RNA sequence: AAGGAGGUAUUCAUGUU
RNA sequence: GCGGCCCCCUGGACGAAGACUGACGCUCAGGUGCGAAAGCGUGGGGAGCAAACAGGAUUAGAUACCCUGGUAGUCCACGCCGUAAACGAUGUCGACUUGGAGGUUGUGCCCUUGAGGCGUGGCUUCCGGAGCUAACGCGUUAAGUCGACCGCCUGGGGAGUAC
């Protein structure tokens, strides 16, 4: 599967890039499991945390039917 | 030359299908008086059979103790399961002061002088197998001497 | 914590012997030496060192005779928590005089027989068979 | 008769199954890792081979019959060839549990097998039935695949040659109980405790296992003919 | 899951997409889940018990292939 | 004089190269009906299934003694059989 | 916790140069400083009993390490009680 | 709901969709 | 025991290299503090859920299970309470003793050739060897081997009850 996260050397993944979490959220517009994308926990963690953010500044939806 | 001797027998049950089947353990001792000891434990429907199971069993498997003129080398611990076994040399003439399963081991192993003591659980079974783990688990002077490189003198 | 380094010494001789080790090493003292030599002259152990100046670690290759450990049994006697003095007509025989017990009598530290001879008692270290 | 590290090296005895199969007790016998896979140290070959060599041989010479067990797929014809052209007897078959401590019930299934190819040399499976013909011959081919080798044996041997010292587990505890020494070829991944002359070395190659019964098989020519 | 219809697309093809997509955003799984409230403890209890049954029989598969049953 | 294992292995490794993915020549042993037994200097001799050697020609155009070269998967595997294969050898040239 | 430049002040105060960060003094000091400096926190905070562990092990500490110097060296312990402050 | 296949499962360009 | 995101105040753990103090340690009766849920007091708040309760069914009966409602309570603030299968049914501290597969969090090195290779710390799950375990099991995170200190046990019921 292999973390692109691990592989940039990438720190923080940033809430203010909505083109890697668009990659990282589904089409009703929840969180893809670790499992499934092969992400580190680390970074997985911190990219929750970013897809959080980027919710609540209206970036992303936080489902696919509100709007 | 070997003296044999019979410790227990004991009926066990199996509760098959159609009820109870009976059967019998014999436990025996062998030994040939002077240094050589084993146990045998056999099962039968029946109480001959058993003890000559028992008895053939018995008579392989044995081993060797290092006896000191009718006595142990020094006081020894043996211990088996939930079976404990005291047993100490003594001088000419006390006898053979043991306890049940312990009296019929030390007999045919050519013990006739030891003050002996179970703590524990006194099921025959065991405590033969921890008296005759204790007669093993005993060195004399010799090996001992030659294990630590001296001689015996030397170790008195 | 560590309160008794002499156990600790006992301990170690103990599994490395039954983990089948050609030495073992420990923080050394002027104690631990005393004792190991004792154990060196009785024969349980085969040889005895110390290495390091500001840090000593004693080192001790331990013995095998038939592919079985020498040392059959290792104890400590007296240990902080109960002391143990015996007086010269008090000395143990540890297997009937097959074993050693190291007693440290005001002489220096010595096995139970040569104390006996010497005529002292003293502390009971350990029990060796 | 004399084999050496280059002999050993070229043959493919010193590679050894993968590191996360090994025995801690193998350890003494390992040279290194690489690549994943442990490296038997043939300076411990060398001289054990030699010293179990020496014992064979002279086992040989007091006319001490030598069972040479080996069942896996990579050693079976090949063991089949070295007790035969050693005049020894081979197991090259799934070992039956307690040929060698239940040797009397084992001798009757011998004497069973015997009688039936006199039968079949005879003519004896003619008058009976045509299955009655397969059934029987069924039954010698079976009894041949299983004790053929030992049928002539008649007694508990005198040592064990064993290959695989990890698959041929059973018979290296019957020989312990019985009381009959045993040379066995051990793998890393394998337990040397119940083994008395220990071979470190690779025990799965056709080219290794050709080595060792090469080497076996001419010392106890060697030493019967004395 | 929002499946829009499709250009020449029949009901059929496009039933089963929708079908689809709903299945892989798990919505009965969920509403079953919120029928009934199970405590705490029942819900830590469940998930340890798969678990545990998971990796033993992963570990009785990857044990399975080492021995022949014929 | 004699060159230690150490010195001997340390010519041998760099003789035969044990990289899992490098394609080494190997020496059929036996020819089989479904299964071809080769040996490349390693732990065992590999069972390469016959079908990469009887080929699409149907025929099995190989034998005994034939260097052919075949893929390295792993000098050991599980139960102690270097794993090997013709196709993979195929495909890479 | 205690800033950078504060523990800095304190150990150039009590230690006898600039490298000196584990002399009881020093320690008796930052622990002292960093007691004093959670009486605030507490005082709005009185629910916060696990922040509150943490300072008992800090006074617990400190007792500890004024025990071993009033029976190290007694005149240090009277002279660094004085100067911090502390009864006992 | 029933069966089959693959795995402990994916890398499998993106795009298109 | 803790689960949206943000801020403010704050506790502990770990790693790298180095400097400093110089046994300052471990355990701990009594004591002190923290301590699920239910409950209690005072005042709030009350969407959902829900003891008690009311009704409807089921049943030989149904003071239950099932259904429709529904109060205290669950939430907040401040006080009580001090208890649980508060469990790893396993007291804390230290030392020693074969291995394997993982997770998680640091760090060092090598060619990072491209998620690689090679080490070294902390915590953690599962297998397991010797040894221990009535046995089940346990196993370097022991229930092996040892030492320090504290807590408890002495047939079952009566009874964790009476006074
Ligand atoms: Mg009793
Ligand atoms: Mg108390
Ligand atoms: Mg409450
Ligand atoms: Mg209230
Ligand atoms: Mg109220
Ligand atoms: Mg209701
Ligand atoms: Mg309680
Ligand atoms: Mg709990
Ligand atoms: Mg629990
Ligand atoms: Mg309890
Ligand atoms: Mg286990
Ligand atoms: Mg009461």
């Amino acid at each position: 599967k292999f973390c692109r996260f691990t592989a940039e050397g990438v720190q923080e993944i940033d809430y203010k890039d909505i083109a890697t979490l668009k990659n990282y959220i589904t089409e009703s517009g929840k969180i893809v499991p670790s499992r499934i994308t092969g992400t580190r926990a680390k970074y997985q963690r911190q990219l929750a945390r970013a897809i959080k953010r980027a919710r609540y500044l209206s970036l992303l939806p936080y489902t696919d039917r509100h709007q | 030359e070997l003296q044999e001797k019979l410790i227990a027998v004991n009926r066990v049950s199996k509760t098959v299908k159609g009820g109870r089947i009976f059967s019998f353990t014999a436990l025996t001792v062998v030994g040939d008086g002077n240094g050589r000891v084993g146990f045998g434990y056999g099962k039968a429907r029946e109480v001959p059979a058993a003890i000559q199971k028992a008895m053939e069993k018995a008579r392989r498997n044995m081993i060797n103790v290092a006896l000191n003129n009718g006595t142990l080398q020094h006081p020894v611990k043996g211990v088996h399961t939930g079976s404990r076994v005291f047993m100490q040399p003594a001088s000419e003439g006390t006898g053979i002061i043991a306890g049940g399963a312990m009296r019929a081991v030390l007999e045919v192993a050519g013990v006739h002088n030891v003050l002996a003591k179970a703590y524990g659980s006194t099921n025959p079974i065991n405590v033969v197998r921890a008296t005759i783990d204790g007669l093993e688990n005993m060195n004399s002077p010799e090996m001992v001497a030659a294990k630590r490189g001296k001689s015996v003198e030397e170790i008195l | 914590s560590m309160q008794d380094p002499i156990a600790d010494m006992l301990t170690r001789i103990r599994n490395g012997q039954a983990a089948n080790k050609a030495a073992v090493t420990m923080p050394s003292s002027k104690l631990k030496v005393a004792i190991a030599n004792v154990l060196k002259e009785e024969g349980f152990i085969e040889d005895f060192k110390v290495e390091g100046d500001t840090k000593p670690e004693l080192e001790l290759t331990l013995k095998y005779f038939q592919g079985k450990a020498v040392v059959e049994s290792i104890q400590r006697v007296s240990r902080p928590g109960l002391r143990i003095y015996k007086r010269k007509d008090e000395l143990p025989k540890v297997m009937a005089g097959l074993g050693i017990a190291v007693v440290s009598t005001s002489k220096g530290v010595m096995t139970d027989r040569a104390a006996r001879q010497a005529g002292l008692g003293g502390e009971i270290i350990c029990y060796v068979a | 008769a004399t084999v050496s590290m280059r002999d050993m090296l070229k043959a493919g005895v010193h590679f050894g199954h993968q590191t996360r199969y090994w025995n801690p007790k193998m350890k003494p016998f390992i040279f290194g890792a690489r690549n994943k896979v442990h490296i038997i140290n043939l300076e411990k070959t060398v001289p054990m081979f030699n010293e179990a060599l020496a014992e064979l041989n002279k086992i040989a010479s007091r006319k001490g019959k030598i069972l040479f067990v080996g069942t896996k797929r990579a050693a079976s014809e090949a063991v089949k060839d070295a007790a035969l052209s050693c005049d020894q007897f081979f197991v090259n078959h799934r070992w039956l549990g307690g040929m060698l401590t239940n040797w009397k019930t084992v001798r009757q299934s011998i004497k069973r097998l015997k009688d039936l190819e006199t039968q079949s040399q005879d003519g004896t499976f003619d008058k009976l039935t045509k299955k009655e013909a397969l059934m029987r011959t069924r039954e010698l081919e079976k009894l041949e695949n299983s004790l053929g080798g030992i049928k002539d044996m008649g007694g508990l041997p005198d040592a064990l040659f064993v290959i695989d010292a990890d698959h041929e587990h059973i018979a290296i505890k019957e020989a312990n109980n019985l009381g009959i020494p045993v040379f066995a070829i051990v793998d890393t991944n394998s337990d040397p405790d119940g083994v008395d002359f220990v071979i470190p070395g690779n025990d799965d190659a056709i080219r290794a296992v050709t080595l060792y019964l090469g080497a076996v098989a001419a010392t106890v020519r060697e030493g019967r003919s004395q | 899951p929002v499946i829009k219809v499709r250009e020449n697309e029949p009901f059929d093809v496009a039933l089963r997409r929708f079908k689809r997509s709903c299945e892989k955003a798990g919505v009965l799984a969920e509403v079953r889940r919120r029928e009934f409230y199970e405590k705490p403890t029942t819900e830590r209890k469940r998930a340890k018990a798969s678990a545990v049954k998971r990796h033993a029989k992963k570990l009785a598969r990857e044990n399975a292939r080492r021995t022949r049953l014929y | 004089m004699t060159e230690s294992f150490a010195q001997l292995f340390e010519e041998s490794l760099k003789e035969i190269e044990t990289r899992p993915g490098s394609i080494v020549r190997g020496v059929v042993v036996a020819i089989d009906k479904d299964v071809v037994l080769v040996d490349a200097g390693l732990k065992s001799e590999s069972a390469i299934p016959a079908e990469q050697f009887k080929n699409a020609q149907g025929e099995l155009e190989i034998q005994v003694g034939d260097e052919v070269d075949v893929a390295l998967d792993a000098v050991e595997d599980g139960f102690g059989e270097t794993l090997l294969s013709r196709e993979k050898a195929k495909r890479h040239e | 916790s205690l800033s950078t430049e504060a523990t800095a002040k304190i150990v150039s105060e009590f230690g006898r140069d600039a490298n000196d960060t584990g002399s009881t003094e020093v320690q008796v000091a930052l622990l002292t400083a960093q007691i004093n400096h959670l009486q605030g926190h507490f005082a709005e905070h009185k629910k916060d009993h696990h922040s509150r562990r943490g300072l008992l092990r800090m006074v617990s500490q400190r007792r500890k390490l004024l025990d071993y110097l009033k029976r190290k060296d007694v005149a240090r312990y009277t002279q660094l009680i004085e100067r911090l402050g502390l009864r006992r």
